[PDB]
Parts: structure tokens; sequence; C-alpha cells
């Protein structure tokens, strides 16, 4: 029942300032510390700072001291982030997450695991505008396997999933690749048997943030056609 | 500042073979937690203090260090515990990471299933190809792929793409794509895939004939 | 800016030395060793702990700002005794109230060797008191989020010590503070009536001396002569110096004599000692007026022991309840001026000692002899 809800991925301009939002549920909001968490993959993970929504105590890192201010708001009950002047380096993956608390007596101290971490927010920063990705259907002909290709959609960030998340076994989204147009473009399949070809129907639901387009396809099979004599 | 150095960066290790993580720290810590990440996932702790397992974790794990060098111990090596994992530091300011620590399962080699996609009249409307050729569940990782159009081979159109590895089945897969222009793609009538693994006697081909 | 912590100092030198002198003057003069003052001793202690583990450890804090230099076992020791030391020296100024008013209304058990050891069982109760009350703490330590004591700050936070600050504020501040609003409006109406009761005693005294002067029958001279009897042993219960009701003794000695000449017939004779009444009057008027000059003194003093009171622990016991239940208040502009109310309480400490010793002659003459050595 413990959530957080966190913002969604943004492409921001190099210079410009980055408002993220981390929503909170299940619980008081005000009893634990509120940490954020900047990941950016091959480097590991780094520390921003946290905050104490009771009070608004805000504590940070010696080098995000400068770039990031943590701020709470308990009328919402969410807790923001505000990243200012904003370089090439600050693109990664941030997190909020709550952390236990050491409970100290005169006898001994106790700590008590309350790790709860939030979804993930992709930041990018770029100058080059965000640009809709082309779904197009991987339809089989001749088990078979399905497919949609996305092409040319600029920020990273994109989501797929097969008849509104009720295909999951067999699917496999592939990590994008830098296109050189210096644009991503990903494919996700599917492997289903080839009864369930023309009885059933298969479609992939594609939905880019930024962009701010989502599209859902219909993959059907090719139909071939009798070669004269 | 505290910096926690964990190696190796990257292990392989069979089901039955035994895994130990270390995690040394730059200075003495009182504790040490541990988390897990799965790719797609964010990461959940598996252990908190130096040697307490957190909830909905399996008795093989198995956690112990001393005040500079930490570890993390398993008991039965299973594929469904297959990913990074990361050691923090909770003593003092400011709270630092290990790098991180994948593995990967050694699993028996297990053929590739190729399967070849043509591109859709859709996108040759705009005047661009795109053929894709997929290899699907597949062990190990390295699986090497050519494109044979007319039984000539080419370079530099191919974009090789290959997912994490199956938590369920342990397998790979890849993803390669051929893009051409419609201009060149109308000059041309079959389009193959050529793929070779040491699963794989003879190197299986996946082709199609334009229409 | 590390200035401030000049005079926050010089208010921890006195605490410390006041409450000393208090201590050293008790366990070695040999003439003030009486059953109240063991009790005041008491209140000494706790005034002097609290200015030398409590109020020194907490200028570190104002210095040292987010940080905890001791050992993060001692932060809830140091709270321990921030609530004990405190709570108790309540409870020490509101026990030392209600036997102000019961000492004043009802003198009764006045010997040395029975009244000290109710003092005894009434300085226990006290501290047991202040521990119950200041208990939790140290069983409920604090919640902190990282475990290096330098990264922290040792503050009781409002959501782990809620119901505490409030059941807890009640029991030690609260409760004793209504016992001491009663016990006051109660004392200083004890000797506004008792001063009252002496004067007009005191004229129906003058108005019978008046008319036995003036007198042609034997039954009148001993009509006024009664009145004054039961009249001049009436003001000797309404005082608190024993040759002032020893002169209504003498008093109602020589109305005996008279009333016995009264009873015999001899009119002229019985006025002889009347006449002698009017001198035995004479002699203690001085001393009538130094009683009442004395009534209406104490009635002031007890007025600013107490205003010194209300003034400097309810900043903080307001604003301490004010943050736990106010929601709408900004939660930082509270607890930024609470800071301020906290030594408010603090120098209450250093106060007590003054306010309970050098309005008294025999305490500042054994003072200034060991400051002396
Ligand atoms: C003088 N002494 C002070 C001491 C205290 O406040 N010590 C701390 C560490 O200092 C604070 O004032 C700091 C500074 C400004 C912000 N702070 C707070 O918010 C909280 C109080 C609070 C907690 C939770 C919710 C609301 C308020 N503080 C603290 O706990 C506790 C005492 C006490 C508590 C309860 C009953 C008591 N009887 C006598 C006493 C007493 C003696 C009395």
């Amino acid at each position: 029942e413990v959530q957080l809800q966190q913002s969604g991925p943004e492409l921001v301009k190099p210079g410009a300032s980055v408002k993220l939002s981390c929503k909170a549920s299940g619980y008081t909001f005000t009893s634990s510390w509120m940490h954020w968490v900047k990941q950016r993959p091959g480097q590991g993970l780094e520390w921003i700072g946290n905050i104490y929504p009771s009070n608004g105590g805000t504590n940070y890192n010696e080098r995000f001291k400068s770039k990031a201010t943590l701020t709470v708001d308990r009328s919402s009950n969410t807790a923001y982030m505000q990243l200012s002047s904003l370089t090439s380096e600050d693109s990664a993956v941030y997190f909020c997450a709550r952390f236990g608390s050491f409970i100290t007596t005169i006898l001994t101290t106790y700590y008590n695991p309350v790790d709860y971490w939030g979804q993930g927010t992709t930041l990018t920063v770029s100058s080059a505008s965000t640009k809709g990705p082309s779904v197009f259907p991987l339809a089989p002909s001749s088990t078979a396997a399905l497919g949609c290709l996305v092409k040319d959609y600029f920020p990273e960030p994109v989501t797929v999933s097969w008849n509104s998340g009720a295909l999951t076994s067999g699917v496999h989204t592939f990590p994008a690749v830098l296109q050189s147009s210096g644009l991503y473009s990903l494919s996700s399949v599917v492997t289903v048997p080839s009864s369930s070809l023309g009885t059933q129907t298969y479609i992939c639901n594609v939905n880019h943030k930024p962009s701010n387009t989502k599209v859902d396809k219909k993959v059907e099979p090719k139909s071939c056609h009798h070669h004269h004599h | 500042d505290i910096v926690l150095i964990q190696s190796p960066a990257i292990m392989s290790a069979s089901p039955g073979e035994k895994v130990t993580i270390t995690c040394s720290a730059s200075s003495s810590v009182s504790y040490m937690h541990w988390f897990q990440q799965k790719p797609g996932t964010s990461p959940k702790l598996w252990i908190y203090s130096t040697s307490n397992l957190a909830s909905g974790v399996p008795a093989r794990f198995s956690g112990s260090g001393s005040g500079t060098s930490y570890s993390l111990t398993i008991s039965r090596m299973e594929a469904e515990d297959a990913a990074t994992y990361y050691c923090q530091q909770r003593s003092s300011y400011p709270l630092t990471f290990g790098a991180g620590t994948k593995l990967e399962i050694k699993r028996t080699v297990a053929a590739p299933s190729v399967f070849i996609f043509p591109p859709s009249d859709e996108q040759l409307k705009s005047g661009t190809a795109s053929v894709v050729c997929l290899l699907n569940n597949f062990y190990p990782r390295e699986a090497k792929v050519q494109w044979k159009v007319d039984n000539a081979l080419q370079s530099g159109n191919s974009q090789e793409s290959v997912t994490e590895q199956d938590s369920k089945d342990s397998t790979y897969s890849l993803s390669s794509t051929l893009t051409l222009s419609k201009a060149d793609y109308e000059k041309h009538k079959v389009y193959a895939c050529e793929v070779t693994h040491q699963g794989l006697s003879l190197p299986v081909t996946k082709s199609f004939n334009r229409g | 800016l590390h200035w401030a912590a000049l005079l926050i100092l010089m208010v921890i030198i006195p605490t410390i030395g006041g409450n000393t002198l208090v201590i050293l003057a008790v366990s070695l003069e040999k003439k003030l060793q009486y059953a109240t003052n063991y009790f005041l001793m008491s209140l000494a202690v706790a005034d002097l702990l609290v200015g030398l583990f409590v109020m020194p450890i907490a200028l570190l804090t104002i210095m040292f700002e987010a940080m905890w230099p001791l050992p993060l076992v001692l932060c809830p020791a140091w709270l321990f005794l921030d609530v004990l030391f405190s709570t108790a020296s309540i409870w020490h100024l509101c026990a030392i109230s209600v036997d102000r008013y019961i000492a004043i209304k009802k003198p009764i058990q006045a010997n040395q060797y029975n009244s000290r050891a109710t003092a005894f069982i009434k300085i226990t109760v006290v501290w047991l008191i202040s521990i119950g009350i200041a208990i939790p703490v140290p069983i409920k330590g604090i919640e902190t989020d990282v475990d290096n004591p330098n990264n922290i700050t040792c503050v009781l936070t409002k959501e782990r010590f809620g119901d505490f600050m409030l059941f807890g504020s009640l029991a030690a501040f609260f409760t004793p503070l209504a016992i001491m609003i009663v016990t006051y409006f109660l004392t200083i109406h004890a000797l506004q009536k008792k001063a009252a009761d002496l004067e007009d005693n005191w004229e129906t005294l003058n108005d019978n001396l008046k008319v036995i002067e003036k007198a042609d029958n034997a039954a009148q001279v001993k009509d006024a002569l009664t009145k004054m009897r039961a009249a001049a042993l009436d003001a000797q219960k309404a005082t608190p110096m024993k040759d002032f009701r020893h002169g209504f003794d003498i008093l109602v000695g020589q109305i005996d004599d008279a009333l016995k000449l009264a009873n015999e017939g001899k009119v002229k004779e019985a006025q002889a000692a009347a006449e002698q009444l009017k001198t035995t009057r004479n002699a203690y008027i001085q001393k009538y007026l130094q009683t009442i000059s004395n009534e209406q003194r104490a009635s002031k003093v007890l007025g600013i022991v107490f205003f010194l009171f209300l003034l400097m622990w309810c900043p903080f016991f307001i604003t301490n309840i004010t943050l736990v239940l106010c929601d709408s208040c900004n939660q930082t502009t509270l607890q930024m001026l609470l800071e301020i109310f906290v030594w408010i309480g603090y120098v209450s400490s250093g106060v007590n000692p003054l306010v309970y010793t050098l309005f008294n002659k025999t305490f500042r003459d054994a003072f200034g002899r060991y400051i002396t050595c």
C-alpha cells in the first residue's frame, strides 16, 4: 500500500530549471525522511540529499549542493526537487525513496527496514526538439513471432505493451539503438502459437510521454497470393 | 568521501556453484546495507544491517562483514536472483553507494529461434525500409549475424540490439535491423539473414522474396 | 556571532554558583538545619544539576547546529535529565507554595522532631513524580536517519513524542500550576483578613479601654473588661515573633487581675489596673504596626515570585503544546522562537535560589562567609 508516485520523463533545454515531484501514499508522509538518488547508468548510484517534511529541514550532498534544491508541500503531500542551471552531465534517472530510521536508546540502537523506492524519472537535456515515434507492424506470413517497430523518436523513454497489458509471456522489448540521424528506435516482439494467429488479435500500445503522442497498432499477418501457372 | 569499492564489476556463476560479492569501504563503517536492482525495476533493499535479511528474501542469502570490508554470500545459485547488487553506507554523510555487481547465469547452450520480418508497406510510403532479423531465447550472449542480399554480404547497414538476460528462461534475445532506402530496396529481390552460433551445427539462414 | 554564548554563559555561572551556596549554607550552618530548609535544599539540587548537566550541553547545540558532539547514546540520556530536573524544580516550587499557605492559616505541627519526617516524605514524592513524568523518553529513544552523531540533531520529534509532550506537559506544569494559582489567591486572602482581624479586635480593645475609664457602676467595668479578654485573646491568634504574642499574655494576665477586682465590688481599684493596661498597649503599638507592615510586604513578594514563575515557564509550555496541536501555524516560526523560550525556562533555575534566600538575613551573612572562605 506504500506507494511513491513520481513525475514523468522530461526533455529540458540546458540551463533551464527542472521541477520533479514525488507523491507519497500509504503512510503519514511525515514519519520518515525523504531521500533522493540519481542513477547514471554505468557510474552507479549517487546520493543527492534528503528532507524532513515536518520541519522542512533539508540536507544536500557536497556536489549537488548548488544544483538541486529540495522542498516539500504538506498540503499536497508531495516532495519536490528543483535542478537549476542544467548542464549536459545532469542527464540521468532520479529516484525518491524513504529509508529506515535508527531508534537509539540508552541501552542500544535498533534499526527498522522501511526502505521503499519510487518509480524512476528519466531526465534528458538537449537542444533538439522532440519527435513522435513512428510505430510499424512486423507481421508473419509463412509458433510464430510478432512485433512493432518504433522509429524516429528523440527523447529516449518510451513504453510498449501488448493488448493493454493482457500479453506478457514471451514478450521481449529490446533496448533502443541510436540511429545515425540522432534519433532512437527500439522494437518489442511476442511469440504466440500459429493457432492463435487468425482467431485472436494482437495490438501493441506505444506511449511516448515527451512527444505527448500515443498510438496503438494492430499486427496482421501478411497474406500470400497464388502465383499463376 | 567514503566511497565503496565492490569487486567484481560483473561475474558469471553456474547453478549450484556459489558466489561471494565483496564490498570494501574507504573508511571504517558501522554497518552495511545491500540492494538488488533488476533491469527495468527500482532497487529493493535485500540486507538491512550487516547480516539481517529483508522481507521476502530467500534464506540462501547470507551477508557477513567486518569494519572495512563487507561481503554478501549466497547458498544455492538459482536463476531468479540474477541482477545487479549495490551496497550503501548509512553510518555517516554523504550516503555512498557501490558501483554495482552484475550476475550472469551460466546455462546449457541453447539454440536461437530465428525469425525475419519484412518492412511494412506504410514505412515504404515514407521512402525508407527496415528489415528485421530476430534471434529469441538463446545462450550464450555472443551470436554472429550477417546480411546477404542476393547472396552478397552487406556491411554498415545493420544495427544489432541485445536485450538483458531473461529472469525466467535465463536466455537473451538479439534484434538486428537492416536499414535501407526505398530507392535501393526496389533494386534487389531476396533479403537473407545468416546467423551462426555454437548452438548450431550449421549456420541457419532465414530469407524472404520481396512480395 | 559566538558572542551570544557570552551572556548565555553568564546565566550558567549563577545557576551553578547560586544553587551551590544554598547547599553549602544548609549543610554547614548549624542554625539553618530546620525542616522546611531540607526541602528547599532539594530544589537547589535540581536547579544545580540542570545548570551543571543540562544547561552546559544545551549550549553546544546552539553552536554546533545539526550536530551532536557527545555519543549518540547520550542524546536520550541528556533529554531525560532536561525533563527530570525541570519537572522536579517545578513541583518543588509547587510544593513550597502549598506549604507557604498551610503554614499561615494553621501553624500546626511546628515541632522540629516531627516536622522533619514530613519533609523527608514530601521531598521523595516530588522526585518520584518528576521521574515518572520524565521516564518514558529514555525508554523509547529518538529515531534518527543517520548513525553518526555528528550528522544528527538531538531533539524530540513531534511525531514520536506527540502524546507525551501533551500528557507530559500537563502532569509537569499545568497540573502543579493549577495548584499554585489557587494556593496563591487563598494565601493573599489568608493574610487579607488576618490583617483585618487584628485591627478590628485592636479597636474593640480600645473602645472598651475608653469606657472603663468613664464608669459609675461595677457591671460596666466587668462587661467591657470581659469583651477585652476575648478580643485580646483572638488578636493573639491572628499573628504569625513570640514577644508580640507575649504582649497579649501579659495583657490577658492583667485582664484577669482587674477582672478579679471588679467582682469584689471595687470599681476605683479596677480602674487602677485599667490605666496599667493602657501602658501595656503603648509598649506594643510599634510592634503592632511592624506586624501589618510585614503583612502587606509579604503579600507582594508572594505575587512576584508567583509572577516570575508564570513569566518564564508559560512561554515554553504554551508554545510547546501549540506546536503539537496547531497544523495551520507555521511549524518553522514556532520552534524558531521556542529555542528562546527554552532558555527562559532554564534561567528560572537561577532566580529560584535568589528569590528564596536573599530575602533572609541569615542566608546573606552565610553566603558572604564562604565567598570569603
Ligand atoms: C526546558 N526543557 C526543554 C526540553 C526541549 O524542548 N528539548 C528539545 C530538544 O528542544 C526543543 O525545544 C527544540 C528547539 C526548538 C525546536 N524544538 C522542539 O520542537 C522540541 C520540543 C517539541 C518536540 C516535539 C513537538 C513539539 C515541541 N525541543 C526539544 O525536544 C524539554 C522540556 C520538557 C518536555 C516535557 C515536559 C517537561 N517538563 C519540564 C521540561 C519538560 C523541561 C523542558
